[PDB]
């Protein structure tokens, strides 16, 4: 597996590219809940909310474009450590009120999106 | 870039031996702040102590009457480009 | 465009762990995936190590900082492949495994950043 | 490579006009697995239904006395390589 691999790579570089520069424009301006990294995550979820349905009713595309679009693109685009750190460092500052609100529109919003992305290819066939 | 080091630092109220300092926080998720202080005239030691990030006050006490000190205060700050680091500082001077 | 570069070798380093960790291990345990957690869970480790060590060390190059946070532990760790397992069991109607997903990928994560961040604390 | 097909596909119970199928489930997330079923000679509608993951068993109702249907189940489920994709069913023939 060295096709798969070239398509982790090229996905996931485009991924981290676009959350490296969504993030260091946008984070500063609302640091109580960083929305770079808010929006890369409710994007990611938006996009493999939409691949979820789409891959279900074409089953015969190629597992490169699948593995691009998914552990690539969405895994490169969305994280975990980034939200952690920011969740982290509120909880060292006590500013617990928006650690659980960063918790909760991350968690409940990514799934929202995810629904969305589902839910509108679903219903557009 | 938005600057991570506090603004309007002042001595709120005084006593002889205390000072009461306050400073308007930065924007930015401040993790604590550092407030050092010492004597202006010379080379008397500089002391520093925290106070959580939450808080946008700071009693310093135990000075001598009739002195001139030197305060500063910055901050150690999460952001996404640096994690945590520490601010520029910003200063005042005041005489008991 | 020296810290671009950071960004990719980190980011393709961190998704080609995930990838291969995630396609050996997660099926191994479905309700739960255990790749898709030891990732986050090794990611939130990682950084919760380097934000301790880089505060002791302010003035290590940006690019050393970009590659292991942005890069590694952006690209290993997973926020959308956390969101299509809850999702898939919410419609699979296995809201306890569905729960139990959110709480130890969270509380797990934050755990080990604490762990990362306390432990090069104690030690000096 | 785990199936998702599930096994141990058997009539449970049967009157003349309905039959009680269950399976033993695939050790993957099954979202919801479809029960299709027809008369085994090939000039008959085959219908279908569906039924939450959760369950493992299925009444098939209003079927004709003694006559030859088959049966077969495929799950709906989650994987990490191929997300939402069905699986290859199971399949079963059972007179009235
Ligand atoms: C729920 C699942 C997650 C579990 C794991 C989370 C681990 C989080 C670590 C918290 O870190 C502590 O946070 C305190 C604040 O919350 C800080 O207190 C500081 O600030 C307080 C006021 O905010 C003061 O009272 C303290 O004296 C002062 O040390 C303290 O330094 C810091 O080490
Ligand atoms: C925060 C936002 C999260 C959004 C999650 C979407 C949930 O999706 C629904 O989940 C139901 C619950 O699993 C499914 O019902 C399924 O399961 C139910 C419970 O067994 C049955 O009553 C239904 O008929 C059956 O369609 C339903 O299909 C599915 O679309
Ligand atoms: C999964 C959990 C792992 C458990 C590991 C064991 C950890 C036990 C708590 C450590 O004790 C804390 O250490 C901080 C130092 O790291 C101190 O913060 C002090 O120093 C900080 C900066 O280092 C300032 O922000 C604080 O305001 C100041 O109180 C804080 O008082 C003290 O209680
Ligand atoms: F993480
Ligand atoms: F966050
Ligand atoms: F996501
Ligand atoms: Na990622």
């Amino acid at each position: 597996m060295i096709k798969s691999l070239f398509a982790v790579i090229i996905g996931g570089s485009v991924g981290c590219t676009l959350r490296w520069l969504l993030s260091t424009k946008f984070n500063s301006l609302f640091p109580n809940l960083p929305p770079g990294t808010l929006v890369v995550n409710l994007l990611a979820g938006l996009i493999i909310g939409t691949a979820l349905a789409y891959f279900l009713r074409q089953p015969h595309l190629d597992p490169f474009w699948k593995l691009m679009i998914t552990t690539g693109l969405c895994g490169g685009l969305s994280t975990f450590s980034t939200f952690s750190v920011e969740v982290f460092a509120l909880l060292q500052a006590g500013n617990y009120i928006w650690a659980l609100t960063s918790v909760l529109v991350h968690v409940i919003g990514s799934l929202i999106m995810s629904a969305l992305g589902f839910f509108i290819i679903t219903i557009l066939f | 870039s938005v600057s991570s080091v506090p603004t309007k630092l002042e001595v709120v109220a005084a006593t002889p031996t205390s000072l009461l300092i306050s400073w308007d926080a930065p924007a930015v998720t401040v993790v604590h702040y550092v407030i050092t202080y010492g004597e202006t005239g010379g080379n008397s030691p500089v002391q520093e102590f925290t106070v959580p990030g939450s808080k946008s006050t700071a009693t310093i006490s135990g000075l001598k009457p009739g002195v001139d000190y030197t305060i500063t205060v910055y901050t150690m700050y999460y952001s996404y480009s640096d994690l945590y680091s520490y601010s520029s500082p910003i200063s005042i001077n005041y005489r008991t």
